[PDB]
């Protein structure tokens, strides 16, 4: 449960977190109006990480 | 699903008397348990729909040195429960090794209203912690009741021991639970005794009856956590729900109570909000940051209201954050009740995991490891020596409750890849 | 007509002390997206407490140029869409130019606010009585003293004389000829005019010095005291140049006396 | 944006009490903080919109020998303003030792309320200098907010300790108090009260309560000042706008009051300039010349009337001008306010830089060399022998005093390239 669980975890992990990302990176440019990302991520942290323009 | 909710100790007997009461003037039932004219709900969570048509809910009496509990039978609240199984103190020691001894046949009353009941969802557990009646006893059957039954879920509604206090025993009992508590529960709803004595002397003028009006306290918290479940909603109309944002790990499922109306003896959501984040109107009173925190509303909401207050909530940042991810302040409106009294129409209460009762904890701790230095505060109590001759459970307790703690500042970190 | 005053040409408060505020705080290698600027006008409106109306939507905030140049330039276009039923009355082609005066009014609180980054960078200071410091705040001083004597004229004639007219011209053709000469009196008493174009261009000597005077906060006084002596100069001759354009307003009669009193 | 306001001493909370009763009469609230329906506005300068509908003012109660701040304990504005932090002479060493000692909850009181309010602008202190009960722990209080906040703006609401007056320490705790008030604030507002009891005892034929009606007329000052940062504007939303144009340097921060109406128990703007510019419609009574002047009007105003009057005032040359530089006479107008009583609608009021107040601080300090050198009026005040053993601290506030009536007299020269 820290091993073979830890690498079967971490590619979910990246693949989530990739799925995640370009989700709302596409919606953060479509401008309630950005009310919608901007409750998806309160943190603010995969909200954007990789902005575009 | 259904709720079977256990009870036991003078202080657990009391709340649970309470709470019951509370339930009993909040649905449309008599105190023997008639149906009202009244009464989109649910009787179906703490009440079984019994069979003289009374809602007689599923609750398991327990009486050790019954003081109150013989006030609770002469009661009309006795023609609301009472499936008979009351079997019968001032020690953890003295009330686990009596829970000890008898675990069969309260194993069995256990198994009588799990029989009872179709479905289940949890066991609810009137508790006190270092109450003397509830201690120990309520350690034990915690140890049998997450043993037993592995599939389901077990909420333990705790005190935390400080009313201005004798007994110098009662770091050792509080910890020992508290160890019981990390190892042996899947969620813990903790408060504190001095924050609502504080309130009570603040909101009224008295000091003596300060137990009776804290149970008011604890009852009202009771009800409006399980709204949501009671009345139809879309979510948290199961335990696991609620109880999954809050808990980010095994470790940390001690969350803290609020409830934005100190007084129940015009509003908005936006204001009750900004007036719950405060850490004042939270009834349990470095970086201090929140795991999660999540809010439940009931009453004549505008759902447009919720929305831009937590507009404001963002903006201003008035909430503390969680580093290591999203985790944050989640709004749920819920229906406002038939027959509560009609002050604050507005009303929210929330549930949230902080790190700041680590604070709590390490005080305790440091209460402890004054008296374990000083070696004059074991009283020698025989139950004590008995059941653990060398007090290798007290260093254990230890160990595990600076895990706990260490695993709290970890998570007050950036990094939770680095544990404790 | 009165939301218009509010909030392109200013009259709320703690909305002209939020906006541009919020603004200034990037100037540029930022202001370029409009995701910042577009949400920075719904953040100021709840800080007025005033705000939030229904007419306080639509309130578009939009660049249409790109600067890739503090800078005391701006581009930058505060707009309003004027419903069906209105649209006969007030047209989109008026509130361009609420926008193009708006532009101006935003350029001179950038004055008020380098003024306040030197005020502000030199006040945590202080306590401290040095010789450096009570003769740096005094050249300070005047610099602010300068704009918000400009910027009471200006707070003069485009808000309580051209507002008071056009309040007595509605106590259906006649309506749109009222808003365009309301309009028409704006630019004209703002002197953005290209008539008034010699008494604008030795404003925006006066705001270069003040950019750098904010730039410089010691060793190097003697840069500053020389900065603001030039300063002078370039008022002293204002003062005559405004004077000279007299021949050429009434409007204008507030000018001369708002930028020297009582000193030739 | 938001400000803070600090009461403290029997007159200070005397002041505080009439001001706060003034802007609740003004602004749309009940004594208890109730809303009309009456109320371009803000209510968020001096009030917080507080948790029980009552836009509660955020005030400091400050107690020092409570005589008159029990009347204002059992009083219908105390239901407006109770945050509770009531917390406990007649000399400045006396004040300043206590306020020494105990600084730590009071400046506990003073970050609860600075984390109250969401922004903050500055710290207005009701103040009256060699008070007794507000001096002393004044000054110190000056220190501890000027030290612990170099971020923010202090001003201190003054009186000129000259009532027709026994105390014979008062040149020193006054002389004490200045050095304070020229080192440890932003900027000073000063009223004499000699004055204030002659225009008092003149319009009415008062000679016995002359206090509360001197309160009656610092309140209406305090309401008019800050009417242009409560009613949004276009300039003086802030305070700092205000205070920029009056004060040249850091030493010359101390401003004469005027307010053209003597009289609230047909107008034009062009006469209340002319009636303002004179030295007997002003409140605070060799080359005596202003360094700058800004007035403020509210009323009726046709907007042509302040640009002919201006035209006047140049013309006529009715106000003393500044040799070193341009810093006149700046026309401010500003919105009438909700129930205010409708006489003067046109009504003005100016705040002034001066040096003519050069003139009184040497009055002054010549009784203070007076009974400086003749060594018989210090009285042996233990907490001054204390507090002092050498009394160098008088010698080093005569030191600045002198300083700074060097640098008002050489800001009177046109050179101002000389300095003192």
């Amino acid at each position: 449960l820290v091993s073979g669980f830890e690498a079967t975890i971490n590619k979910f992990d990246k693949n989530f977190s990739a799925h995640l990302l370009d989700l709302l990176a596409r919606l953060s440019i479509y401008s309630g109006m950005a009310s919608v990302i901007s409750r998806l991520d309160f943190n603010g942290f995969y909200t954007e990480r990789l902005e575009r323009l | 699903r259904e709720i079977i909710t256990l009870q036991l100790g003078q202080c657990g007997n009391q709340i649970g008397f309470e709470f019951w009461k509370q339930l009993c003037a909040e649905h449309g039932i008599s105190p023997e348990g008639i149906v009202e004219e009244f009464a989109t709900d649910r009787k179906d969570v703490f009440f079984y729909q019994a069979d003289d048509e009374h809602y007689i809910p599923r609750a398991v009496l327990l009486d050790l040195e019954p003081r109150v509990i013989h006030s609770i039978l002469n009661s009309p609240y006795a023609k609301l429960y009472n499936p008979e199984n009351i079997y019968l103190g001032n020690n953890w020691a003295s009330g686990f090794s009596q829970g000890e001894k008898i675990h069969e046949d309260i194993f069995d009353i256990i198994d009588r209203e799990a029989d009872g009941s179709d479905s289940l969802e949890g066991f609810v557990l009137c508790h006190s912690i270092a109450g003397g009646t509830g201690s120990g006893l309520g350690s034990y059957l915690l140890e049998r009741l997450n043993d037993r039954y592995p599939k389901k879920l077990v909420q333990t509604y705790s005190v935390f021991p400080n009313q201005d206090e004798d007994v110098v025993v009662q770091p050792y009992n509080s910890l020992l639970t508290l160890k019981r508590l990390t190892q042996n529960a899947d969620c813990v709803v903790v408060l504190d005794n001095t924050a609502l004595n504080r309130i009570a002397t603040d909101r009224l003028h008295i000091q003596n009856p300060s137990f009776s009006q804290i149970n008011q306290l604890v009852s009202t918290i009771m009800s409006a956590s399980t709204t949501t479940l009671r009345y139809p909603g879309y979510m948290n109309n199961d335990l696991i729900g609620l109880i999954a944002s809050l808990i980010p790990t095994p470790r940390l499922h001690f969350l803290m109570t609020g409830y934005t109306p100190l007084t129940t003896d015009k509003t908005t959501v936006l204001d009750v909000m900004r007036r719950l984040l405060q850490p004042k109107n939270v009834m349990v009173s470095t970086n201090h940051c929140y795991i999660a925190i999540l809010n439940i509303i009931q009453g004549e909401v505008d759902p447009t209201q919720v929305h831009k207050s937590l507009q404001r909530i963002r903006e201003r940042k008035l909430a503390n954050f969680i580093p290591w991810g999203p985790a944050s302040i989640q709004v749920a409106l819920s229906r406002k009740s038939p027959y509560l009294p009609s002050a604050h129409r507005v009303s929210g209460l929330m549930m949230a995991n902080h790190t700041s009762i680590s604070s709590l904890f390490e005080r305790t701790c440091r209460q402890y490891d004054k008296l374990r230095k000083r070696e004059a505060f074991l009283e020698q109590f025989r139950k004590e020596d008995m059941f653990k001759d060398n007090f290798d459970e007290m260093d254990t307790s230890r160990e595990i409750v600076q895990q706990l703690i260490d695993e709290y500042h970890a998570a007050t970190r950036p990094d939770y890849i680095s544990w404790g | 007509y009165e939301a218009l005053r509010h909030f392109l040409l200013m009259e709320d408060g703690e909305f002209a002390q939020s906006l541009s505020d919020l603004l200034f705080e990037k100037l540029p290698g930022e202001l370029l997206n409009p995701l910042v600027l577009n949400s920075v006008l719904s953040k100021a409106l709840q800080c007025s407490l005033h705000g939030d109306t229904p007419h306080a939507s639509n309130l578009s905030l939009a660049l249409k140029y790109l600067p890739e140049v503090p800078d005391v330039l701006s581009c930058l276009e505060l707009r309003y869409k004027v419903d069906w039923p209105l649209n006969i009355v007030i047209t989109e082609g008026c509130v361009s130019k609420y926008s193009g005066v708006f532009s101006f009014l935003l350029q001179l609180k950038l004055m008020m606010w380098a003024l306040k980054d030197v005020c502000f960078h030199l006040k945590r200071t202080a306590m401290a009585g040095s010789v450096q410091f009570r003769q740096l705040q005094l050249f300070k001083h005047e610099m602010q003293h300068f704009v918000k004597v400009i910027q009471g004229y200006i707070a003069n004639q485009i808000l309580h004389v051209t507002w008071c007219e056009f309040r007595a011209r509605l106590a259906l053709e006649e309506i749109q000829r009222a808003h365009a000469e309301y309009l028409h009196k704006a630019v004209f008493r703002g002197l953005l005019t290209e008539k008034a174009a010699p008494v604008m261009n030795v404003i925006h000597s006066i705001f270069s010095l003040v950019l750098k005077f904010r730039s410089q906060l010691h060793p190097n006084f003697a840069l500053m005291q020389q900065s603001y002596n030039t300063f002078k100069y370039y008022s002293h001759f204002l003062f005559k140049v405004v004077t000279k354009l007299v021949n050429r307003q009434p409007h204008l009669e507030d000018f001369l006396l708002r930028i020297n009193f009582n000193n030739y």
